[PDB]
């Protein structure tokens, strides 16, 4: 009596935003409404354009949130650490001295596990700072 | 511990949402085989044998957009943990086997008890019905196991490659304009065809281990499914 | 004809040798976008859709964009 | 404009009907059509001669 | 399913479609990322960080 | 696999057929029928009661991959140690010259 | 039927006098049944009063069978009446609703009181004695109905979509029997072509065999509670016991042709508790005479000789038949001169598209002699 | 009168300080749970009882007659001795909703009064007891509240070398 | 005519759902979820520190410490706790002075 | 180390924390509030559902006497396994 179980219970008019709604439909409708466009289980359909315009857009977008959200944390950790061991002692260092340090840091893991092992392996007989030259 | 987060989706939700306002056909299904039970006509059943239907098809749909859409670079799959498939197999293998239980009817069981009268039954028979018993819940576990193991290998298998693609690529493309630039290209084609052969691979192997996940969850129903012929 | 995996579809015959070779044709009704009509070159004559705007002129506006993403921070980096 | 197909699609549907296909139903009824004029003076005349007899 | 749609024959057709002509774009900024990563890694004045042996992520995650 | 059928009450063999551990527990042998488990199976089995035999597996199984497995893992007790924390029985008890409230009334 | 303020008025203005009433209606109908009972008891067959076993073949589980645990008790009329038959089974209903709200009460205390208001703001499910008035009566008997139209093409499409599905008739009469018992209401069906569907069905689905879904949209059908469903086998008991005093009633009438000196609204009464004649449709005495004919044609002459009814399942398809309304069609015909698609004008043709337009038009003909002629030129060029 | 509401908070306690458990109040819960086990069974039985009792006819004779699964002969005459006491009188016999209700009802109800009252019961020892688990029970139903660490303050008895911490 | 899923709003369709069509498959996925809940929702500090950061503990802030400390001094300013009670120390006021005093 | 580390939700925005004690209390709190009207008597299955299984469990926890030890379940630091304190 309070609440209608009937979907047929309606809370607007049939007129209400109808003209965004038929161009939101248009923009559906168009490519994917077509003989062609037969989905494998609604998860891949047969348009190509479909693909070639979706993978490259998720691709864009997943590339920005990591690179800007994700791997921005480990190349912070890597300038803390490698500069003071502190957030303040990194900011006294000026921004091309952190873009350098940062470009490392790509190079880094560019080489991953096939590349020289002398950028983290210090040789014997060199003359730069250990692991305690904070301590 | 209260964690929140959000799965992978979203994007692809507001495409389901967009493409799917309106009512569209489908005509290919990756698990046919859960529509057509019966193939010989006159037979009939009274247990509820489609109920799956849905269900199998809801699954592959969600497998299929985190899985399928996990070979594009940085897409993740949040559901990936050992456990949580565990409970997602669980979950559908345990209600279909408390649905057998639950209809209270023993000598549903009484093919656990293998072989003949011929056969022993203290040291033969009763041995093969405790391993098969067994064999049940060893088949759930190895669904789930074989679900997890195929993406993660699959995964790792990928991400190392690209990490030689791209350390080859940037950092002895030079190559090309020096004498030994016939190697270069040589090893170029050929992480080329191995990127093109793994994606076809992984393509062709998600679609088969969903295929394969459904299977069994289907053959768990058939086993204890009797058909009654019309008359 | 193939562009990686994206196959070009083909129509398939409906009419036989016979009726075929009694068919009379007259480019003159056809549109001006298929006339020499080549099954293996369909859009060759088909109109671009912003005058002037090459395929190569997008592929080099999406490389600078890569190389503006790579190269941006070596010109105006930004501290921590 | 259509009811009775919407109707008994939907009905099926929500029963756990899923599947499209009726062979036996079709088998049944594939072989209907209206029948020639010939074919209507014959039947006439075995309802005629039943009824006489 | 891969059933049908416009396919260009050849490069010069990618304009004929504003999806192929963003795919087109899309192509153009992967395979010209790599020649900027070549230029800007493999660079002259590129100086390794003099404390990259004060720490690594090699120790950490032992 | 096939529609499984009752056996008639002619159908069924009589007792004495059935065979034990070693051998028929007939006559002067028919209490000892309650203590061997072959003979019980034995007779299930002739019987087509083969259920008795299947049923109690499979269930205690369920009940091990569901509830006891769990449990067991979480809350069983371990084995006990060499040297044994023995309870002394000293806590608990109230201090001296301690004034408990009294009892609700 | 939805919820509305004027009913809920009216059930808590009736609740108390309703009550009584239910009260009254409880003496006597436990009077009645008590009669009933013990003239079963007493002469009723050995398997019927022993309560004989009826197990499937496929899993072995026990349900009602309509020959053995259903009993016609031709002699029942010297001890009871049809009209305390008909009242014992409208009171089987009220009471069965009404001990389901009591349980639901039990259960959760004083905390059922607001689904308690939810439940008298609607006829559905409130007894027929809380209608103290012929305008109310007639309302809760529209709800009633209302639910009866909601549940029953449900359940008609669940038994024709499974046989169809799973199987075929054997001959040309049952084909037409099978295709003909599923007619909509709107035209009226022959029951001696109809009949032959029961035996089919027989050896489809007997009523032992009923599967627990079709017995909810049953007990939908025929407004019987189904919350807490629970085992098929109470539903399924109810539905028997119903039956049974209708069959019982049906073949005292039949034999006593009571239904010709019964009145109309007592005939009518008669004719909605077989579920046969809506109380919307405003029939009158002519068709209600000709479907309560119809329905003693369909039981057919063994009914009389022998007491057994045809199956349970194929009878209340064909009476639930009547509530299968033709499906609804509204709007003048002007309407389909409208276009769907206006709204994708402004986009226009793509490529493709113009090429779909171009080789599937007027001129396909030419532009696929044209290219055949170039493909065969080229391939004799090439070899 | 609810008793579980009051003595949830008291059991969290005591599990929480299970370390000042003395024998006595082991014995207590022990014998709760030897209670427990007995209400399951006579409950169990009831319904047993009466399941029997409202079983058809029909059914009885199958289940108490012919064949005897052991033959040794007391099995038999023990089943026609049932069967028999069973038949001889009339017994109702219902279906359905009826007969789930005869048999659940009375042992839902046996069950949970049985069980209520020993809770009553368990609270009543609780109360009488001289510990510091008894002095936390008189304590929560006089304030209404439960105080933990109230063996530290109070300082309840404590092991010959763990007294230190009173040591003020 | 009446259909779940197209006459029914989505609550009422989701319990008729998971009631009268997946209603095991519903009671199972609860019990998981319970016994998730139950003995998969904690987490040690320690594990925290091992596992819980994506590129590592960033000890040279111990974050963990500072939210210890604000939990602690919320609890012990809202609850009004005496933090320099003897049973909190082990010793007596007097002690606790005469120690401040010493040290 | 690192490949494996690519396996990892990308999407968490916050973790709050929680004791065991505290939020069983405020349940408890809850199911009395709940349980507590007069128009609920204690032999509703309502009531039962809610108070017996609980009871039950503490009084098994209760009865318990094992003779090893099992480790605090909230402590500092579980991940070292010669140290269950
Ligand atoms: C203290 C800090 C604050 C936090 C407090 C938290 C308290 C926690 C208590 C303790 C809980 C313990 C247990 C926790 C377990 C967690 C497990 C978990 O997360 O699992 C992962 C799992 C992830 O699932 P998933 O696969 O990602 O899908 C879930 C998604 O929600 C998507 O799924 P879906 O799409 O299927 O969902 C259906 C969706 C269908 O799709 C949609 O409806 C589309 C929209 C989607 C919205 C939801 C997605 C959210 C996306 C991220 C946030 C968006 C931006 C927010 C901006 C915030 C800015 C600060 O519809 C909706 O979402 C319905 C809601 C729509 C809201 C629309 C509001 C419109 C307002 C307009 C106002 C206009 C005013 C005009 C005035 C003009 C005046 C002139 O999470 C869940 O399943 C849900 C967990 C929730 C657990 C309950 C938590 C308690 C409730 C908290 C509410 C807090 C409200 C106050 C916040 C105020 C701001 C700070
Ligand atoms: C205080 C403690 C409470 C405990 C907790 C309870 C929680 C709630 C659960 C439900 C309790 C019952 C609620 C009241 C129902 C009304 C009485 C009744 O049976 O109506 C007849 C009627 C029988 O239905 P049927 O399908 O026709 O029966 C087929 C038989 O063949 C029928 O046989 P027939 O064909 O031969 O015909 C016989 C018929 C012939 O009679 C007639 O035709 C005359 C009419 C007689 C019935 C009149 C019923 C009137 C109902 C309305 C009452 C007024 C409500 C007012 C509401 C507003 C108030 C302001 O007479 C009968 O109906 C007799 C049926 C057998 C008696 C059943 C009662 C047994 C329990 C009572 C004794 C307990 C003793 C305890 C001793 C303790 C020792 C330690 O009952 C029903 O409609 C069934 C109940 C529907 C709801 C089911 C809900 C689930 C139940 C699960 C229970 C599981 C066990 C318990 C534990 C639960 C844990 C989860
Ligand atoms: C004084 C009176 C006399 C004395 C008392 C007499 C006895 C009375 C009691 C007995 C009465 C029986 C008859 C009742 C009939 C009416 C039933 C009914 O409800 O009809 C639907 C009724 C409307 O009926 P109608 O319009 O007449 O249509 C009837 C048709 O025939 C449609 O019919 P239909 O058949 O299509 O509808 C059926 C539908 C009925 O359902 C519904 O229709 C759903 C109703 C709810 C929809 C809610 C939608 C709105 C949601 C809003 C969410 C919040 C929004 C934001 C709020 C912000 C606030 C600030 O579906 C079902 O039947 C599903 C049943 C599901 C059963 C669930 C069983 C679970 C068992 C668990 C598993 C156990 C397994 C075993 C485990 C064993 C372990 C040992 O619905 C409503 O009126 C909706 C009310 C919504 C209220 C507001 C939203 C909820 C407010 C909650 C407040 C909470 C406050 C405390 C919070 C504390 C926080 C800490
Ligand atoms: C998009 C998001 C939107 C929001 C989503 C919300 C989130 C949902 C997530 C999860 C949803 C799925 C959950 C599924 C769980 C598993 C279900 C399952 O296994 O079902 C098996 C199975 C399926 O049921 P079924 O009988 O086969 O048919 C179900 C169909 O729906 C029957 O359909 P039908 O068409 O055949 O019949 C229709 C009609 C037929 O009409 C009738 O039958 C006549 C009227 C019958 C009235 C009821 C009679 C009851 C008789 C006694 C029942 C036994 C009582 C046992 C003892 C009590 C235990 C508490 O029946 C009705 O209209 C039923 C009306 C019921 C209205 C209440 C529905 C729930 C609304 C919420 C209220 C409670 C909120 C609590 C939480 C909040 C607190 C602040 O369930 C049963 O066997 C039923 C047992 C019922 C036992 C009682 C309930 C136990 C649960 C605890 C209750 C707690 C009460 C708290 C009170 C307030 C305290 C403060
Ligand atoms: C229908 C369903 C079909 C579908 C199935 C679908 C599922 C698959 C199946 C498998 C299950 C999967 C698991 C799913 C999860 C379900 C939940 C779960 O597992 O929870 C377990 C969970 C385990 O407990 P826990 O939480 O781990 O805690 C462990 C503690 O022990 C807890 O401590 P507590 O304080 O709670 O006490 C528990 C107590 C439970 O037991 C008791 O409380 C006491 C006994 C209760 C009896 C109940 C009534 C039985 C019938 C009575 C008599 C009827 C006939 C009367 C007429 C007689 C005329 C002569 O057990 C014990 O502690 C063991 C005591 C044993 C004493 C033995 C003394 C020695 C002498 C007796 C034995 C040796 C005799 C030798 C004779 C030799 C002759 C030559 O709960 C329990 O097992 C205990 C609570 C529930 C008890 C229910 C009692 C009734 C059980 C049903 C009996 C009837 C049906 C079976 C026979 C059917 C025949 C056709
Ligand atoms: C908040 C409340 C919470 C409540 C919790 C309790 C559970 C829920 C309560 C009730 C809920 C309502 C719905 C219940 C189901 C309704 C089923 C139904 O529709 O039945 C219709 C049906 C009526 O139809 P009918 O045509 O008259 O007869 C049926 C036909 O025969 C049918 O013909 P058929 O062809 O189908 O014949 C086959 C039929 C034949 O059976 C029957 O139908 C006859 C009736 C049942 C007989 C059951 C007893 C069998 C003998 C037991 C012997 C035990 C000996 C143990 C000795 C131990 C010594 C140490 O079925 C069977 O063969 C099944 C046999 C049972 C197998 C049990 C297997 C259990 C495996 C356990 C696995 C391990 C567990 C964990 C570990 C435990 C140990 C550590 O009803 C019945 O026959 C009886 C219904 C009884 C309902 C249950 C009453 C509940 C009372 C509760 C009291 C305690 C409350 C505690 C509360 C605690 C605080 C909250
Ligand atoms: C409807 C039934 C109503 C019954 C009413 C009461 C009937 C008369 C009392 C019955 C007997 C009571 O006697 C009961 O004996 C058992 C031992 O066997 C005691 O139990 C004691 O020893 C057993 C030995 O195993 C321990 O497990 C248990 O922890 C301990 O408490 C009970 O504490 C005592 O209460």
């Amino acid at each position: 009596v309070l609440f209608s179980t009937y979907r047929s219970s309606r809370l607007v008019s049939k007129e209400f935003l109808h003209g965004p709604v038929m161009r939101f439909r248009a923009l559906g409708e168009y490519y994917f409404q077509r003989a062609w466009n037969g989905t494998l289980n609604w998860a891949l359909p047969g348009e190509y354009r479909l693909y070639a315009v979706m993978i490259p857009f998720i691709y864009f977008y997943h590339r920005w949130h990591n690179d800007h959200t994700l791997d921005r944390d480990h190349v912070e950790k890597a300038m803390i650490m490698r500069w003071g061991g502190t957030l303040e002692d990194v900011r006294k260092l000026s921004a091309k001295d952190q873009l350098r340090v940062r470009c490392f840091t790509d190079i880094e893991k560019l080489y991953s596990a096939y590349g020289p092992k002398d950028t983290y392996l210090q040789p014997p007989g060199d003359t730069l700072p250990g692991k305690d030259f904070y301590r | 511990m209260f964690l929140f987060f959000f799965c992978d989706l979203f994007w692809l939700r507001l495409l389901l949402c967009m493409y799917y306002c309106v009512w569209s056909r489908l005509c290919f299904i990756v698990y046919f085989n859960c529509l057509m039970l019966i193939f010989d006509f006159l037979l009939f059943c009274l247990f509820d044998l489609y109920l799956f239907v849905g269900l199998c098809l809801f699954l592959l749909l969600w497998f299929m957009l985190f899985n399928l859409y996990s070979l594009i670079l940085y897409y993740c799959i949040t559901y990936l943990n050992l456990y949580l498939l565990f409970c997602i197999v669980f979950l559908l293998y345990i209600a279909f086997l408390f649905l057998f239980c639950f209809l209270c009817d023993f000598f549903l069981f009484n093919n656990l008890l293998v072989g003949d009268s011929f056969m022993d039954v203290f040291f033969i028979r009763f041995l093969l019905c405790f391993l098969e018993c067994f064999s049940l819940l060893c088949r759930c576990l190895s669904t789930f196991l074989r679900l997890f193991c195929n993406l993660l290998s699959s995964h790792f298998l990928l991400l190392m490659f690209f990490d030689f693609f791209y350390f080859i690529f940037v950092f002895f493309f030079y190559g090309v304009f020096c004498y030994w630039f016939i190697l270069f290209i040589f090893v170029f084609c050929f992480c080329l065809l191995f990127y093109v052969f793994l994606y076809l691979l992984d393509l062709f192997a998600a679609i088969l281990q969903l295929f394969i996940f459904c299977n069994m969850i289907l053959q768990l129903i058939m086993d204890f499914l009797l058909f009654l012929l019309f008359v | 004809y193939n562009m990686l995996v994206f196959r070009d579809p083909k129509r398939r015959p409906q009419l036989s040798e016979e009726e075929r070779a009694k068919v009379v044709v007259n480019q003159a009704e056809w549109p001006e976008e298929f006339k020499d009509f080549d099954p293996d070159d369909p859009y060759k004559n088909s109109p671009e859709i912003i005058k002037g705007m090459s395929s190569w002129n997008l592929f080099l506006w999406g490389v600078e964009c890569a190389f503006i993403y790579q190269f941006y921070e070596l010109v105006f980096p930004k501290s921590i | 404009w259509c009811p009775e197909v919407r109707d008994r699609a939907e009905l099926e549907v929500d029963i756990t009907g899923w599947q499209w296909w009726s062979p036996l139903e079709e088998r049944r009824l594939l072989p209907v059509r209206l029948r020639s004029v010939n074919e209507v003076r014959e039947i006439m005349s075995k309802t005629q001669a039943k009824k006489s007899a | 399913m891969l059933l049908g749609g416009f396919v260009p024959r050849r490069f010069s057709q990618f304009n004929r479609d504003p999806c192929w002509m963003f795919f087109i774009f899309s192509v153009g900024f992967w395979l010209g990322e790599y020649p900027a990563m070549m230029i800007k890694y493999n660079a002259r004045d590129l100086v390794y960080d003099p404390h990259r042996y004060v720490w690594s992520h090699h120790d950490d995650h032992h | 696999g096939e529609l499984f059928v009752r056996p008639k009450l002619e159908e069924i063999p009589p007792a004495d057929q059935c065979r034990g551990f070693f051998g028929p527990l007939n006559d002067s042998l028919k209490f000892l029928r309650l203590l061997d488990i072959k003979w019980m199976m034995n007779r299930a089995v002739a019987m087509r009661r083969e259920y008795l035999i299947a049923t109690p597996t499979l269930f205690t199984f369920i009940w091990m991959f569901t509830w006891k497995g769990a449990v067991i893992y979480f809350w069983g007790d371990r084995a006990p140690p060499r040297r044994m924390d023995w309870n002394t029985e000293e806590t608990g008890r109230l201090p001296l010259g301690f004034k408990p409230t009294p009892a609700p009334l | 039927m939805q919820g509305s303020w004027s009913v809920l008025k009216k059930n808590c203005s009736n609740f108390f006098p309703g009550l009584l009433a239910f009260a009254q209606q409880t003496q006597e109908a436990y009077g009645i049944w008590l009669r009933i009972y013990n003239r079963q008891q007493k002469y009723g067959p050995t398997d019927f009063v022993e309560q004989s076993e009826t197990f499937s073949p496929d899993y072995h589980k026990r349900f009602h069978s309509q020959d053995k645990n259903m009993w016609v008790d031709k002699e029942l009329c010297t001890e009871v009446s049809q009209k305390e038959v008909a009242r014992l089974m409208t009171y089987k209903l009220d009471m069965w609703r009404m001990a389901h709200c009591a349980g639901a009460l039990l259960a959760t205390g004083g905390y059922a009181i607001p689904f308690g208001l939810f439940w008298l703001a609607n006829d559905t499910w409130v007894p027929s004695s809380f209608n103290l008035t012929g305008e109310e009566l007639r309302a809760w008997r529209e709800a009633q109905d209302l639910y009866r139209y909601r549940s029953a093409p449900s359940y008609l499409t669940d038994t024709k979509w499974h046989f169809d599905f799973h199987a075929y008739p054997w001959n040309e009469t049952q084909e037409r029997a099978w295709d003909d018992l599923f007619e909509k209401n709107d035209v009226r069906r022959d029951p001696k072509v109809v009949r032959p569907a029961a035996e089919m069905y027989d050896g489809f689905i007997k009523f032992e065999l009923i599967r627990r879904k079709s017995l909810r949209h049953l007990c939908r059908s025929m407004n019987i509670p189904t919350f807490p469903m629970l085992a098929r086998l109470c539903n399924g008991t109810r539905v028997r016991d119903y039956w049974n005093l209708a069959w019982c009633e049906d073949y005292m009438v039949i034999t006593q042709r009571l239904h010709e000196s019964m009145t109309d609204e007592e005939l009518y009464d008669y004719a909605w508790r077989r579920y046969l004649a809506p109380y919307d449709k405003n029939l009158n005495r002519e068709q209600l005479m000709e479907r309560v004919e119809d329905y003693f044609e369909f039981l057919g002459p063994d009914f009389v000789a022998h007491g057994k009814a045809p199956n349970l399942v194929i009878l209340t398809n064909y009476v639930l038949g009547y509530y299968n309304d033709p499906a609804y069609l509204e709007g003048d015909i002007s309407e389909l001169d409208k276009n769907d698609y206006d709204h994708l004008a402004s986009w226009g043709k793509d490529a493709f598209l113009r090429r779909l337009e171009f080789e599937n038009g007027p001129l396909r003909d030419q532009v696929e002699a044209h290219t055949q002629r170039l493909l065969a030129e080229r391939a004799a060029i090439a070899k | 009168t609810k008793y579980e509401l009051k003595m949830q908070y008291f059991d969290e306690w005591m599990i929480r300080w299970r370390k000042f458990q003395t024998e006595s109040d082991w014995e207590i819960e022990k014998g709760r749970q030897w209670w427990r086990r007995f209400n399951m069974a006579v409950s169990g039985a009831l319904f047993c009882g009466l399941v029997l009792y409202t079983s058809g006819t029909a059914t009885l004779k199958r289940q108490y007659g012919l064949p005897h699964f052991f033959d040794i002969g007391v099995d038999g005459q023990a089943k026609e001795t049932m069967l028999k006491t069973l038949t001889s009188r009339w017994r109702y016999t219902p279906q359905g909703y009826g007969r789930v209700l005869i048999t659940g009802v009375p042992t839902y109800i046996l069950f949970v009064t049985l069980e209520h009252y020993r809770e009553r019961r368990r609270m009543q020892q609780y109360l009488q007891q001289n510990t510091v688990f008894g002095e936390q029970m008189r304590r929560l139903l006089s304030t209404g509240k439960i105080e933990e660490y109230l063996p530290v303050n109070i300082k309840a008895t404590l092991p010959a070398s763990q007294q230190a911490i009173y040591n003020y | 005519v009446y259909t779940r899923w197209k006459c029914d709003r989505l609550p009422v369709f989701q319990l008729k759902l998971f009631t009268q069509e997946y209603p095991m498959h519903a009671a199972v996925g609860i019990f998981t979820i319970i016994f998730l809940w139950k003995h998969m929702s904690h987490c040690s500090e320690e594990t925290e520190r091992k596992y819980g950061w994506w590129a590592g503990y960033p000890y040279w802030r111990d974050p963990i410490a500072r939210r210890n400390e604000t939990k602690y001094k919320q609890m012990i300013i809202n609850n009004d706790v005496d933090i320099t009670h003897p049973k909190w120390t082990g010793c007596s006021v007097e002690q606790l002075e005469e120690l401040s005093r010493v040290v | 180390s690192n490949p494996a580390d690519h396996f990892r939700p990308n999407l968490k925005a916050l973790t709050l924390y929680a004791e065991r004690q505290h939020y069983v209390d405020r349940w408890l709190h809850v199911k009395e509030r709940w349980l507590a009207p007069w128009y609920l008597p204690w032999w509703s299955p309502l009531f039962q559902l809610g108070t017996w299984y609980s009871q039950r469990s503490r009084n098994l926890f209760l009865v318990e006497n094992h003779l090893s030890y099992r480790p605090y379940k909230f402590r500092r630091n579980d991940e070292d396994r010669n140290n269950p304190y």
